[PDB]
RNA sequence: UCUUCUG
């Protein structure tokens, strides 16, 4: 019940306790078009509040090159706040340092 | 009242409140069949 | 998802030529070639036959709903 | 004050085409003959299709679409056939309809493609432009499309199920002469099949005095009608549509005064 | 070459590799302003095609599938990999930039009613409902039948002739708006027999139900889906896109005889305004028609990879120059009402043009006396709920500029929430009135000669009794 | 986009 | 309806008194019963109490032939133990 | 209770919401629909 | 709790008394239409059917009403509903009995709208009082809101996916308000800063320009068709400009008779050649600039945006301010009506062809932007020898960033100079921005030229890297390509460093855009409500709510702002 | 959904009339003629027809609105002539144009054919 | 200049400068119900009701509020019939 | 007031005539009676509008100086603001 | 037994995990489906990184 | 209560 729970509700935790959970994960995939599939899956979510209106975080950084799509971002109140994944890009799994 | 089965396509008659089950396959999702009446079609 | 029965721009029947398109690509003629040899002349035509994507063989690999 | 005396020549002649030149003409007049080839040749086309059984992959209406766009054969029997408005019946009658039935079913394991060959008339006038063909739908094993059609007489300015062209060519001044189009560059522009001109020249000199007139027409037909049949159908169909205005202003002018 | 670095320690494998998903399918993207390469990225993910091959098996709310779908005449290497050519979402068109009459104005699209009426971009919409048979309560039974007026206490006046002996309408019945898709009863206690619970069709669906499933849930209760399946002929409400950020609805939508016509009879599917195209520079748009003329010529697929430095306008027009059209992509049209020939000369060439999921016929609503909500009284909101549009407070302040003051009276309290109150003139507070009985009294000051009738908004009479439940007291005083 | 003094 | 139509000239704000809170409530004897349901449903010195306001889209509360649209409801007061402070 | 016919069915509306006296038309009750609004565990808390 | 139901926005006191949802309105997509009059508005027939305004029987209009009422809800010019005089309500969809359809004076029948009922039309955000204008109906058969292209402007509405609210008056005390105070053709000039709202826009500016040129000659049928579209034509067929050889009217002769009555107005074209005014042809201009118009008569000039757009002086605010508003509003359809129609006649097309310049053209930019690079770099090894000496008042980088940031300007504003040397006549990107219909420009010469310099907040492309803008650069470089000098044009296509700087500057504008609309909309709201009760008593003077007089006269001379215009003082400049 | 019947376009409802003639007031000898339910197809033909004749002062069509089907179409005559007899004549002018264009097509595609 | 004008003029009038904020402008003495619907709200009506305030209705805010007639423009006269002309003229209905 | 010693404008504001307009439009439509001959016209608000032109509506407009005072001023006496 | 985990479609532990194209047909799922959804409650959610 | 779009 509680992956079932945070994985339909979208909030990162438990059930009594809200408090620290995080929304907006866990979202229902977009089936209109292949490619609305593609992207919603390889998608990045910036945790800065969209609420707040300080540019920094929104404009694209040169370190972005190759790793993020330039151009493709929401337009809206969370430009640059959701980035989607160049074709290459790949994030690492993880490994043991021992 | 007749409900084709998914899995092995075999038309089944349920009677009101009987469980949805075919018989032959067991499979428990069922579809209605194709209503008697027809409705026209313009090609436009 | 199936080859449409006349282009739309004019509206020549273009739905009898896709198997016979397919079978001259697979007589090793150019896409041009083949579109020279089954009529179609105007651009408009040409587009439908060479941007068609035929779905509908995909389709019908699922097994049928009712047999 | 009165009309001109219009003249034509058939270059070419073929079974999908015919090319002419009409001469002696004013512009509009030809360019609403160009307009009636397209809109207002009467022609049998499917309209009325009652699906009994769909198990293809296509949806029911996407079959009924797809059916109303095959041609069919009305070279003759258009004329004789009735709009379903005039006929006194209720619905369809063989004075006013064509009735087309289909049945197929594939219980081969390799796909059945089903054409336009499958349509069946009753009457024999009418038929698919067949004596490939057009591939309605396919077929896996165990799938069955079993239909039945009726079919009216109309033009396309109804639906473009009902037009008897592909492709109208129309065209006048082939080396611009009356400088209709003011080309920006004229030396870049390809020179019309039909153009008179050297090589050298890129367009005509300006004639101020000239008027469009010798209008060249390529009519394209998808075999419902003869090539031929569209350009007099369609003649006689704007001289019907101008006697019936005709009509109608006389009774309009006797009952006003 | 030059001395530059001599000590490059990586090389990149191609530059069009920064770019995402979706921006992938831009044609030409390198010859776009930036933010409309940004616009088109989120329109892509709204155009219509089919989304799966599975879909038949699939009963997903709000799925459309297009008609006819055709795989890009220019198009970017790198879309192999995104299967764009195996599931494509849109149709090559021939596009004309060119002011016709006036109906493509703005961003708005001329689009050939002749071609649409040969399948061009036509689109199934599949709206599937869920219900479940659920007999949790002590003594609640959600049973699946078919109501009847006179059995059922509770009805509704909609059409229920439809509903089968299950309660579920057969698949290939037509359904209306306002008609009964499933039927449920729920057994009523007898405290001291039937509350309607059918589902109702969303209104305008006007669709032919395509299947009917019935299963066991997760609960293991009885759920039933239903999917009905509308056909969406193009309309001149719909927005239209192409892949280099032009959007726009189709102004109007002329014969193939109206439109203007080549030499050769090609009409353009459609034509957009020119003044899209200086403001917004995207000459992607340019260089894919002429790249598009030509590969539909030469019959090849054209390549619009970003960075390429072999593919030039220039290279693009001379080969266009050998199939016997102007170089520039330029040909000369001909009017299609009076058949003179066009002065300017029209630049016509196949242009990838997508169908975007916002539909006029989904976004059409009108209220007009329709029910109100519980707590404010005053009207719904939304078009499901048959909602009426708010009359935000910047409408109010433009009102008050106008200085029409009455029609800012009737729409903030006349249309909203008319209500009446009566007040006690001694105290400004609300009194007790039974109008029925005739009687009228205020409690607190043994009066009942003075009350007087008051009309405000049933909210402000909701704000005053809120003020009063925190001690506060509005007195309202007429004199 | 253009330069500093006029637009990004 | 008889009551001549006013429309308010002045609005006057005030503390409300407790004696006439306790006067204006309909309620008598305050809210004695946290539960909302007695005789099924309605519980007389309850929350829902069928003089103060029109319960069911049908029923008529006690004090007037409200109907669920000409009621405008109707106060109750509880009362406290021990002063408190209003925040 | 339509006044003109005693005991008389009154037929629901959906559109504005009223009951409506099918034989006359008459709208008795005029918005009276509005939006028209776990038991099972424990009791009442 | 109750401080948290009133407090908040959406709130009893803020969403649902300030501003609440109401009845009888309606939305749907806004699609162009040229043919409806300015103040018309195309309503679907659904939204017609479903919208009623209440009508009283009176004993003039009980036949018309009594066959509305007997065609019903289904027919559409049918009524929804009977209301009787004790205030009974008799729905005619149920059955009605045949004696209740019989109709007397004070009954209110509530037929559905018809053709030329008034309405009011809105699009949010309502920025100003001419976001909301009072539109007459006319109900077309597809299921948009049709409105014509000039009241575009003052809702800042286009048509691609944009939507609008119609808001029926159900009275007839309202609709008089809104006839008499909000109608499009009352409102076409603002009291902000007394200039015209609405302009001639998009093709009909575009086509305007094209009409109006001393080249453009009209035979007679052709003039036939154009005047056939003028709604005010007295039926005079005007004598042509060229009698002989072959009878051929001008365009200018045709829009003399658009323009409304004796209207006197000079203004001139974009353009305008500076020299021409002091040099002799001033008056026999030699580029047919200069637009006069005498006796409602144009006797010469080029029409554009700076004659019939929205500025102050325009032939437009000169016919509002003079004919009067109904004048006006004929006169803005007439324009659209017979230049769109002689549109199809000439056409406009944007292509590949207008984007392509001169071989020399295209050298001379190249040699522009060799010779700017040399120049960065002689900057560039200037300040490594510490020879550059720091501007007063700045470090020695921002100099440095401020002499190469000149350079690399000088450079651009060249390229796009001669870039738009090379456009000919014919070329429509010159077209468009020569009538001032769209584009710039700026926007021709990064098309043709060059397309500029990428800046992010404020200063060239930052070095996100370590001490470098991208991983193929070499560190420390502060050349032009690497900060983000973009060489190439749209048409030659950008490299893709380029690419990516320039999606960074795209990335900039977006984000400026997002912020800008919540910052402006709370200023907007905060000045509202702070003088929201200000106004013009009946003593002239500008009291509030409490009376206190704000002002002893409005604007101290107790004049409104759009009847006043500029004017030169002429007493004050000369010298004794 | 409110998207009007294709046969709209050329079928005239019960109760309207193909040509309604009502005449001008501000200008002698002219009248503006109503044709319903019809296109440009006839409309530019009768404006041409009507452009050739010497006594016609001036021949227009319009529409007056795309999504509406109807021809305005006004002419005006010199005096001793009238503009329904100029309409009429008009219409006599293109039948006969379109009959002899008829007979002409049809000799030469008989000529064409075995020849 | 007109509406510039009017906005120096109401941020100066009091004599002290009046921001448009919550603080400046529901400082000044205005109605109770015209301060609630600017920001503060609640905390405004406890306020006034604690020092007994009277919203003297002249406002339009407060007019809206209580679906009264504005005093904005077509509010701010009162027409009266006129018995001596309705008696003049042809009646005809 | 006194009938002299009228201070406010003598033309009719713009917001007087849409309420003047409207309020003898509503009057008309209860069957008020018409002082000015209609010559066909059978909508209320422009009946109401031929009376304006012709200065007959029977309506006194009562303008509220800000003192308290009021002026009353006949439709007639104001000059129509057109 | 301590459980059920929920698992994204298409992943090693996933039944369409080395499953041919025809096979995917046969079980009603698209080859070109990419996975890397969970079916939770009947709807696939996706895990936003 | 959330998320996702549309301006
Ligand atoms: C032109 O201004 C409009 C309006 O200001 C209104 N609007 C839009 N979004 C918002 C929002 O979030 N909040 C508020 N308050 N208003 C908003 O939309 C603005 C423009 O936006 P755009 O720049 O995308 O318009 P394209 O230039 O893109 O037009 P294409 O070529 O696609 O038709
Ligand atoms: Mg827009
Ligand atoms: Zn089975
Ligand atoms: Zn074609
Ligand atoms: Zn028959
Ligand atoms: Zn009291
Ligand atoms: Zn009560
Ligand atoms: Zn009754």
């Amino acid at each position: 019940d509680g992956l079932k729970y945070s994985l339909a509700t979208g909030n990162w935790g438990d059930q009594k306790k809200a408090h620290q959970a995080r929304a907006g994960v866990s979202q229902v995939l977009n089936r209109l078009t292949f490619a609305s599939t593609l992207s919603h899956l390889r998608r990045l979510n910036s945790p800065i509040g969209r609420d707040g209106k300080l540019a920094k975080p929104r404009q694209l950084h040169n370190t972005l090159w190759g790793m993020v799509c330039p151009a493709e971002t929401p337009e809206g109140h969370a430009v640059g706040l959701v980035k989607n994944l160049a074709l290459m890009a790949y994030i690492s799994v993880g490994s043991q340092p021992s | 009242m007749i409900y084709i089965c998914g899995e092995c396509h075999t038309e089944n008659e349920i009677k009101s409140r009987d469980p949805i089950r075919c018989r032959e396959c067991g499979y428990r999702i069922m579809y209605k069949k194709r209503t008697k009446r027809l409705v026209v079609f313009d090609a436009r | 998802m199936i080859i449409p029965v006349r282009c739309f721009t004019c509206g020549k029947i273009v739905g009898n030529k896709w198997e016979a398109y397919l079978g001259l690509l697979q007589a090793e003629y150019t896409e041009g070639d083949a579109l020279d040899a089954l009529g179609l002349k105007r651009y408009c035509c040409r587009r439908m036959l060479l941007a068609h994507v035929d779905l509908i063989e995909k389709l019908l690999n699922y097994a049928p709903l009712e047999k | 004050p009165y009309a001109n005396q219009p003249t034509v020549r058939i270059t070419e002649l073929t079974d999908e085409n015919v090319k002419f030149i009409i001469e002696n003409t004013d512009l509009a007049v030809a360019n609403s003959i160009r307009r009636v080839f397209i809109a207002e040749v009467p022609i049998i086309a499917i309209d009325w299709v009652q699906i009994d059984a769909n198990s293809s992959v296509l949806h029911d209406e996407f079959i009924a679409h797809r059916l109303g766009l095959i041609p069919l054969t009305s070279d003759d029997i258009v004329d004789k056939l009735q709009y379903s408005r005039d006929c006194t019946c209720e619905e369809f009658c063989p004075e006013c309809s064509v009735e087309f039935t289909l049945d197929v079913r594939c219980n081969e394991d390799q796909t059945r493609h089903v054409t336009s060959r499958d349509l069946i008339s009753n009457s024999p006038r009418v038929i698919p432009v067949t004596s490939d063909d057009i591939l309605i739908v396919k077929l896996r094993k165990g799938q069955e499309l079993r239909l039945r059609a009726y079919a009216k007489k109309g033009f396309g300015k109804e639906h473009a199920k009902w037009n008897p062209t592909a492709g109208v060519a129309f065209e006048y001044d082939p080396d611009n002469a009356l400088r209709h189009t003011v080309y920006p560059k004229p030396e870049e522009w390809p020179k019309s099949e039909y153009s008179e001109l050297d090589e050298d020249e890129s367009q005509a000199p300006y004639d101020p005095n000239g008027k469009p007139e010798r209008f060249y027409y390529n009519v394209e037909s998808c075999g419902s009608l003869r090539p031929e049949t569209i350009v007099l159908s369609a003649l006689s169909g704007l001289k019907k549509k101008l006697s019936d205005l005709q009509t109608q202003l006389s009774h309009e002018i006797q009952s006003d005064v | 070459e030059v001395a530059y670095c001599s000590t490059y320690t990586h090389c990149e494998i191609h530059p069009s590799m920064i770019l995402g998903v979706c921006a992938s399918i831009i044609p030409f993207p390198d010859h776009n302003q930036s933010p409309r390469n940004t616009y088109q990225s989120a329109m892509g993910k709204q155009a219509m095609g089919v989304y799966i091959t599975n879909f038949h098996v699939r009963m997903d709310t709000l799925a459309h599938v297009l008609y006819y779908p055709q795989k890009p005449l220019v198009t970017t290497r790198s879309m192999e990999y995104l299967r764009f050519r195996e599931l494509p979402a849109g149709i090559n068109s021939i596009v004309a930039i060119a002011s016709y009459t006036g109906y493509n104005q703005e961003d708005s699209v001329i689009m050939n009613r002749s071609a649409v009426d040969r399948g061009f971009f036509r689109s199934v919409f599949y709206r599937s409902y869920k219900e479940q048979e659920s007999k949790k309560g002590f003594d609640q039974e959600e049973v699946f039948e078919k109501p009847t007026r006179e059995t059922c206490q509770g009805m509704r006046h909609a059409i229920y002739d439809k509903l089968d002996d299950d309660g579920l309408i057969a698949p290939g019945v037509r359904v209306s708006g306002d008609d009964v898709i499933i039927g449920k009863t729920v057994t009523l206690p007898e405290n001291e027999t039937k509350r309607d619970c059918s589902t109702f069709l969303r209104t305008s669906e006007t669709g032919i139900v395509d299947q009917v499933m019935v299963t066991l849930n997760q609960e293991g209760y009885k759920f039933c889906k239903i999917r009905v399946r509308s056909v969406r002929i193009p309309q001149i409400g719909d927005k239209f896109a192409s892949r280099h950020g032009q959007k726009g609805t189709c102004g109007i939508q002329y014969r193939q005889e109206d439109m203007p016509f080549t030499c050769e009879g090609i009409t353009p599917d459609i034509i957009i305004n020119p003044h899209a195209i200086p403001s917004r520079m995207t000459i992607g748009h340019l260089i894919e028609c002429l790249q598009g003329k030509v590969s539909a010529n030469k019959g090849e697929i054209g390549d619009a990879t970003p960075f390429n430095d072999a593919v030039n306008v220039q290279k693009i027009s001379n080969l266009l120059s050998d199939y016997g059209y102007h170089l520039r992509g330029n040909e000369v049209l001909y009017n299609g009402f009076t058949g003179r020939k066009i002065t300017s000369q029209i630049f016509i060439g196949p242009t990838y043009y997508q169908r975007l999921k916002h539909m006029v016929d989904d976004k059409i609503h009108s209220r007009a006396r329709g029910p109100i909500q519980i707590l404010n009284r005053q009207p719904m909101e939304g078009r499901s709920r048959d909602g009426g549009l708010r009359f935000g407070e910047m409408e109010r302040d433009c009102q008050i500029a106008h200085g029409a003051a009455q029609f800012l009276r009737e729409r903030l309290f006349e249309a909203s929430d008319p209500y009446q109150v009566h007040v006690c003139n001694l105290c400004g507070i609300m009194a007790i009135a039974n109008t029925r009985t005739h009687t009228y009294e205020c409690r607190g000051c043994r009066n009942k000669t003075q009350i007087s009738l008051v009309r405000m908004p049933y909210a402000c009479k909701l704000l005053f009794q809120e003020l009063m439940s925190m001690s506060i007291a509005p007195r309202m005083m007429s004199v | 986009i253009w330069g500093i003094g006029c637009n990004p | 309806s008889a009551c001549p139509l006013r429309t308010i000239k002045r609005v006057q704000f005030g503390v409300l008194s407790p004696d006439e809170l306790k006067r204006m409530s309909v309620t008598e004897g305050g809210i004695k019963y946290p539960e909302t349901t007695e005789g099924g449903r309605p519980k007389l010195g309850g929350l829902m109490d069928p003089r103060q306001g029109v319960i069911e889209r049908t029923g008529r509360c006690q004090t007037c032939a409200g109907n669920m649209t000409e009621c405008p409801g109707h106060f109750g007061h509880i009362e406290l133990a021990k002063p408190v402070f209003h925040v | 209770t339509c006044p003109n016919h005693p005991d008389a069915i009154l037929v629901e509306d959906y559109r504005a919401g009223d009951m409506i006296c099918p034989e006359c038309g008459l709208v008795v009750g005029d918005r009276v629909i509005d939006v028209g609004s776990n038991p099972l565990l424990s009791d009442g808390d | 709790s109750l401080k948290q139901r009133l407090k908040g926005k959406e709130g009893r006191v803020r969403g649902n008394l300030m501003g609440k949802r109401v009845d009888f309105s309606a939305r749907t997509v806004i699609t162009p239409d040229p043919n409806l009059s300015i103040d018309q508005v195309g309503v679907p027939r659904s939204i017609a059917a479903n919208m009623t305004f209440a009508e009283i029987v009176t004993p003039f209009n009980i036949d018309r009403l009594q066959e509305l009422v007997r065609r019903g809800n289904s027919q559409y010019p049918g009524a929804k509903y009977i209301i009787r005089d004790n205030g009974d309500r008799i729905d005619l969809r149920f059955h009605p009995k045949p004696s209740d359809l019989h109709l007397q004076t004070g009954y209110k029948v509530e037929r559905h709208m018809c053709d030329g009922d008034i309405v009011i039309f809105n699009r949010q955000p309502t920025l100003h009082k001419m976001s909301m204008m009072g539109h007459r109906v006319r109900i077309l058969p597809w299921s948009t809101f049709r409105l014509n292209l000039s009241v575009t402007t003052p809702y800042n509405a286009d048509f691609d996916g944009d939507e609008m609210n119609l808001h029926l008056p159900q009275s007839l005390e309202t609709r008089a308000e809104i006839q008499e105070l909000a109608m499009v053709p009352r409102m076409i000039v603002t009291p902000q800063s007394n200039r015209p709202v609405m302009g001639i826009v998009q093709d009909t500016l575009t086509a305007v320009r094209k009409f109006t040129k001393r080249d453009v000659f009209l035979e007679r049928g052709e003039v036939m068709n154009l005047l056939m579209f003028l709604s005010t034509w007295d039926g005079k067929v005007p004598q042509p400009a060229i009698l002989k050889p072959r009878p051929l009217w001008t365009g200018k002769q045709i829009f003399s008779l658009i323009i409304p009555g004796h209207i006197n107005c000079i203004r001139t074209h974009s353009t305008h050649p500076d020299d021409e005014d002091s040099g002799p042809y001033k008056h026999i201009s030699p580029g047919d600039t200069k637009v006069v118009v005498e006796n409602g008569e144009l006797i010469m000039g080029i029409l554009c945006k700076k004659s019939l757009g929205t500025s102050a002086g325009s032939l437009v605010h000169i016919s509002y301010l003079e004919m009067g508003h109904d004048i006006t509003r004929l006169f803005y359809s007439n324009i659209q009506t017979v230049i769109n129609n002689w549109l199809l006649i000439e056409g406009h097309t944007i292509g590949i062809g207008d984007s392509i310049a001169d071989s020399k053209t295209y050298q001379d930019i190249q040699n522009t932007i060799k010779k700017a690079k040399q120049d960065v770099i002689e900057v560039i090894e200037k300040a490594h020898n510490n020879e550059l000496e720091p501007t007063p008042g700045n470090t020695l980088r921002q100099t440095f960033e401020n002499q190469v940031n000149r350079i690399l300007n000088d450079a651009r504003d060249k390229t796009g100079s001669s870039a738009q040397k090379s456009l000919s006549e014919y070329n429509n990107f010159k077209s468009m921005v020569v009538s001032g219909a769209k584009g710039s420009k700026i926007n021709i010469s990064q098309v043709i030229a060059v397309v500029g310099q990428q800046n992010v907040e404020g200063k060239r492309i930052p070095f996100g890297f370590k001490h470098r803008t991208l991983p193929h650069f070499i560190k420390d470089d502060y050349g032009p390509e690497s900060r983000g000098f973009v060489e190439n044009s749209y048409l030659a296509g950008l490299t893709p460093t380029e690419f990516f700087f320039h999606a960074m500057g795209g990335r900039e504008g977006l984000i400026d855009t997002a912020v800008k609309t919540a910052e402006t909309g709370y200023i907007q709201r905060r000045l509202i409500k702070s003088m929201e009760s200000v106004m013009v008593k009946y003593d002239a003077t500008v009291r509030n709510s409490i009376n206190q007089v704000v002002q002893l006269r409005y604007g101290e001379d107790g004049l409104a702002g759009e009847s006043v215009e500029f004017q030169n003082l002429a007493t004050l400049k000369p010298s004794n | 959904m409110n998207a009007p019947p294709a046969f709209e376009s050329f079928l005239l409802f019960e109760g309207e009339k193909k040509i309604t003639i009502n005449k001008d007031t501000k200008v002698p000898n002219a009248c503006l003629f109503t044709i319903n339910k019809e296109d440009h197809t006839l409309g530019n033909i009768i404006k041409s027809q009507l452009l050739k004749d010497p006594q016609v002062l001036f021949a227009g069509y319009k529409v007056p609105h795309p999504l509406e089907h109807k021809i305005i179409i006004r002419v005006q005559t010199t005096p001793d002539y009238s503009p329904q007899e100029a309409f009429t004549n008009a219409i006599t002018d293109l039948i006969s144009e379109l009959s002899l264009l008829e007979e002409r097509f049809r000799v030469a595609i008989k000529d064409k054919q075995e020849g | 200049y007109r509406h510039l004008a009017l906005l120096c003029d109401t941020m100066t009038c009091r004599g002290h400068l009046m921001a448009i904020t919550r603080h400046g402008v529901n400082r000044q003495d205005t109605g109770p119900l015209m301060k609630c619907s600017f920001e503060e709200t609640v905390d405004v009506l406890m306020e006034a009701a604690a020092h007994g305030e009277s919203d003297p209705m002249k406002g339009v805010s407060e007019n809206i509020m209580l679906g009264q007639l504005a005093p904005a423009g077509t509010g701010c006269f009162d027409l009266l019939l006129d018995a001596e002309k309705c008696k003049y003229g042809m009646e005809i209905p | 007031q006194a009938n002299q010693k009228r201070i406010t404008t003598p033309y009719m504001t713009k917001y007087e005539r849409a309420r003047v307009l409207g309020t003898r439009a509503l009057q008309i439509a209860m069957c008020a009676p018409v002082m000015v001959e209609l010559e066909g016209e059978t909508d209320p608000l422009l009946i109401a509008m031929k009376e304006l032109k012709a200065r007959k509506i029977p309506i006194i407009i009562r303008r509220y100086l800000p003192d308290g005072s009021y002026e009353d001023w006949g439709v007639d006496e104001l000059i129509i603001s057109d | 037994f301590i459980g059920k985990i929920p698992i994204m479609l298409r992943s090693t532990y996933c039944l369409l995990n080395g499953l041919t194209d025809r096979d995917l047909c046969e079980l009603n799922e698209c080859p070109l489906d990419p996975g890397g959804y969970f079916i939770i409650n009947g709807s696939e959610k996706v895990l936003i990184a």
